[PDB]
RNA sequence: GUAGCGGCGAGCGAAACGGGAAGAGCCCAAACCAACAAGCUUGUUGGGGUUGUAGGACUCCGAUAUGGUAGUCUGUUAGUAUAGUUGAAGGAUUUGGAAAAUUCCGCUAAAGAGGGUGAAAGCCCCGUAGACGAAAUGCUGACAACACCUAGGAGGAUCCUGAGUACGGCGGAACACGAGAAAUUCCGUCGGAAUCCGCGGGGACCAUCCCGCAAGGCUAAAUACUCCCUAGUGACCGAUAGUGAACCAGUACCGUGAGGGAAAGGUGAAAAGCACCCCGGAAGGGGAGUGAAAUAGAUCCUGAAACCGUGUGCCUACAACAAGUCAAAGCUCGUUAAUGAGUGAUGGCGUGCCUUUUGUAGAAUGAACCGGCGAGUUACGAUUGCAUGCGAGGUUAAGUCGAAGAGACGGAGCCGCAGCGAAAGCGAGUCUGAAUAGGGCGAAUGAGUAUGUAGUCGUAGACCCGAAACCAUGUGAUCUA
RNA sequence: GGUAGCGGAGAAAUUCCAAACGAACUUGGAGAUAGCUGGUUCUCUCCGAAAUAGCUUUAGGGCUAGCCUCGGAAUUGAGAA
RNA sequence: GGUGUAGUGGUAGGAGAGCGUUCUAAGGGCGUUGAAGGUCGAUCGUGAGGACGGCUGGAGCGCUUAGAAGUGAGAAUGCCG
RNA sequence: UGAAAUUUUAGUACCUGUGAAGAUGCAGGUUACCCGCGACAGGACGGAAAGACCCCAUGGAGCUUUACUGUAGUUUGAUAU
């Protein structure tokens, strides 16, 4: 491009609207506010969930259930990533982790069943469902909980 | 390249000349020349780079 | 700042697969002898947040 | 914006892990030893010793080294700050009052940053690139000197290892944590330990396990800030702006006082700032001069509008007029040459602008007129649309190098690719349930993410102006009681 | 000369305290807050409301719905007369 | 681009597309043979608005593309003159 | 010699009617040559003061009390000295 010749992509940029510049533009005046009231007013408007006084939603509802402090979440990988792999390969954490297949493991990597194995691998990873497991079993494979 | 002090020393003054070392080369620089004028090892050192 | 949340709501409600949030029902605290067992039966089951009042409050949950 | 805290409201809101910037560790008290002094201990002095894979004393051995320092107006040395020196290259022609402008040929450049010069200068001047420079006094760094720290091994019989302390009750306070199940830290008051088989902590508490060793002290760097000084920068202001203050500004002025607080920049290139003459007491003018220009004459660049006045082309003294517009005779004049311009007898229609209202010509509100100034912005987040890059992936943050740039590195971290459940947990399912039942939420039925931009929202004064008031320092009994 | 604002003084009137005292003046918190009033600046094109329901210490405020607008998806075409 | 048909009042308000102001970048220009500014004119465009002449003025300023905003005033018993 | 309040621009009649319901300005009709000076005060809902009456604001302030919650003081006990 040159310098003299610049020119944005169609619909990449637009135009900001100022408002209470003149009638004709169709914010003069009011700037869009409308006429008086609590929602005209500078600042004005009431807090986000507000109801003018009738009970709010979250008011009505209750509290429910609570967080387990020992709770643990495991990064999940299925079958369909792991046919990315090669036959007879080991399949590691680390492996994943520089695969880029699982930047964060949580508490360990865990095995799910959605899609089809189509390879044999030797899998190592902190859980396997039992259907996971199975496929991987049937596909000539081997499971490792680490 | 780098180290060419005598080169850059002599084109910087040029009004029409823009001196940069291959290292330090940006997009700016490349659109505002008409024409760019690079030594045979600037070019390597910037293949290098990208 | 960073947008808060609203830590009422959080302890009420529970964000969906869909993005619903799911959430519980009004009375079912006390005064079950004032209801029909079929009330007390249906209201045990869990609700969805109505689209109205989602449209209200989903910026207070926005990073929930 | 998680875990949490919270009339569980409004809101408040961590820490550890991980990634970086920077990095440094050391002294006493005590045991014990020697001396001193008084009154076998008990104070002073010096030695001794300094800790958790427990250390130390003490007793045996062996070494009298090895290294370090966060010391010193100790020099020697270098550099640097506070003045400076040097520093290339143009003449003509046209316009002009003036050349740097125009035109023609040149020249210099480690210097084409910038400023000034009678208009716009690479080559006229000050400069810049570059080179060079310090008697004197600071500052820094090195070198040396002086100085101060700096021992290994083996034993435990015994001794030492911070007391009105830790801790507890009561009452407050700090920890994101508002007494709460409430640890941890601190204050006041009262009570009040153990001491190595000891003690503290791991969020009430106990046991086990792990980690540590309080009640003594010191410690550079990364970090915060800029009244000042030096050198610069700016899609920052340009005289109602920018500091209140471009100017003799915290001045004038106001107030008893604290305190409040202005206005006010521009002749011309150069004063060459109008000799002399004329009217006039002067002021002020008209000539004559200076000047490119004086309608640039000091109220001085430009010189708008309101407002005031002189001249006149058309109209106007029988008319009821939101003052115009539409139609039009007559008169006057001739332009961006257009089926022109000014004025206008006469005729038709016709109750301003704004705000606020169901409704305003309104006898509802606002504006005396003119000019200037004067109101949805920015930062950080949320969300949507549009755009670009990549795509089951997307992307870096701090930080390092770099021109205050781009860019490179930096994958810690965040979003997405799996959901369901309060949770254990299970998982393309899961929860409820006795249930292979039904049903809920999901999958089948996949697009996301980084950035730009725009709309809207949240936190901030959040579109602008406006209270009566509240609170905390001060100043006032020169009036008055 | 003394008494000073959470105060003084008062032959008592909310009376005086530097020409306005039911709580002085000045500076600061501070751009207090104002569901209230006023103001909010260029143009043209397309479309175009509402003055209702419900709830509200709510009634001249607000929230959801209704009514408007812009974009999108999809249908056995579901709307109107 | 042509034809045809239909449509084009409008407050709150939504959407779209533009005019003009200052500044930045790049390119390409204009200026003591007179820039900006001021003033007059019977000029052009659908609108905001844009030119071109005469006069005044005396040194800076347009145009094209893109970018950023202290970007447009007639009303606030607005402030200053 | 020389102000001021006020002031949208005004070539600023009367009657009846109309109209945000009390018109110099609108309708019909009537009257009225142009410009002033000295007087009066019916009107311009005349000027002055964002009504103090009245109502409203989940405004303010001063005051009261067997309003609520605190609290200085006063008093009583335990405890330390
Ligand atoms: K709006
Ligand atoms: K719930
Ligand atoms: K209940
Ligand atoms: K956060
Ligand atoms: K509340
Ligand atoms: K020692
Ligand atoms: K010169
Ligand atoms: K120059
Ligand atoms: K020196
Ligand atoms: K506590
Ligand atoms: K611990
Ligand atoms: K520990
Ligand atoms: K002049
Ligand atoms: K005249
Ligand atoms: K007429
Ligand atoms: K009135
Ligand atoms: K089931
Ligand atoms: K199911
Ligand atoms: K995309
Ligand atoms: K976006
Ligand atoms: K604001
Ligand atoms: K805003
Ligand atoms: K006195
Ligand atoms: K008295
Ligand atoms: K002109
Ligand atoms: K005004
Ligand atoms: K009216
Ligand atoms: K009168
Ligand atoms: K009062
Ligand atoms: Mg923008
Ligand atoms: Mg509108
Ligand atoms: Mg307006
Ligand atoms: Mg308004
Ligand atoms: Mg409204
Ligand atoms: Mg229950
Ligand atoms: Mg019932
Ligand atoms: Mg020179
Ligand atoms: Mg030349
Ligand atoms: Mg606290
Ligand atoms: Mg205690
Ligand atoms: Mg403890
Ligand atoms: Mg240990
Ligand atoms: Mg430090
Ligand atoms: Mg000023
Ligand atoms: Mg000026
Ligand atoms: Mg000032
Ligand atoms: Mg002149
Ligand atoms: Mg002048
Ligand atoms: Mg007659
Ligand atoms: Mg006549
Ligand atoms: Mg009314
Ligand atoms: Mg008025
Ligand atoms: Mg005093
Ligand atoms: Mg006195
Ligand atoms: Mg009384
Ligand atoms: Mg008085
Ligand atoms: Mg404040
Ligand atoms: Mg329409
Ligand atoms: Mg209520
Ligand atoms: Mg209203
Ligand atoms: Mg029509
Ligand atoms: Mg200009
Ligand atoms: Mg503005
Ligand atoms: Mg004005
Ligand atoms: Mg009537
Ligand atoms: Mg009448
Ligand atoms: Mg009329
Ligand atoms: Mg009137
Ligand atoms: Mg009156
Ligand atoms: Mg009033």
């Amino acid at each position: 491009m040159k310098l003299h010749e610049l020119k944005p992509a169609e619909g990449s940029r637009q135009v900001r609207n100022r408002v209470g510049r003149g009638t004709s533009s169709g914010n003069g005046k009011t700037a869009g506010r409308g006429q008086k009231g609590q929602k005209a007013r500078s600042g004005g408007g009431v807090r986000l969930g507000f109801e003018g006084g009738q009970t709010p939603l979250f008011r009505r509802l209750p509290k429910r259930g609570f967080t387990n402090i020992n709770r643990k979440d495991y990064a999940v990988v299925n079958l369909d990533t792991l046919n990315r792999f090669e036959d007879g390969t080991e399949v590691t954490p680390v492996v994943l982790k520089e695969a880029g297949i699982v930047k964060n493991e949580k508490a360990g990597i865990k095995v799910l069943a959605d899609g089809e194995l189509t390879k044999k691998l030797t899998v190592k990873a902190a859980k396997f469902s039992k259907s996971a497991q199975e496929a991987i079993e049937a596909a000539g494979g081997s499971i490792e909980v680490i | 390249e780098n180290g060419n002090d005598f080169a850059a020393l002599s084109a910087r003054n040029l009004p029409n000349v823009s001196v940069v070392t291959s290292d330090n080369v940006s997009v700016l620089d490349v659109v505002s020349a008409n024409k760019v004028l690079a030594t045979q090892t600037a070019l390597t050192q910037i293949e290098e780079v990208l | 700042p960073k947008q808060k949340t609203h830590r009422g709501l959080a302890k009420r409600v529970k964000r969906t697969g869909g993005g619903g949030l799911k959430r519980g029902r009004a009375f079912t605290s006390h005064r079950f002898h004032g209801k029909t067992k079929k009330q007390r039966r249906q209201l045990r089951k869990a609700s969805m947040v109505a689209k109205g009042d989602y449209k209200r409050i989903r910026q207070q949950l926005a990073r929930m």
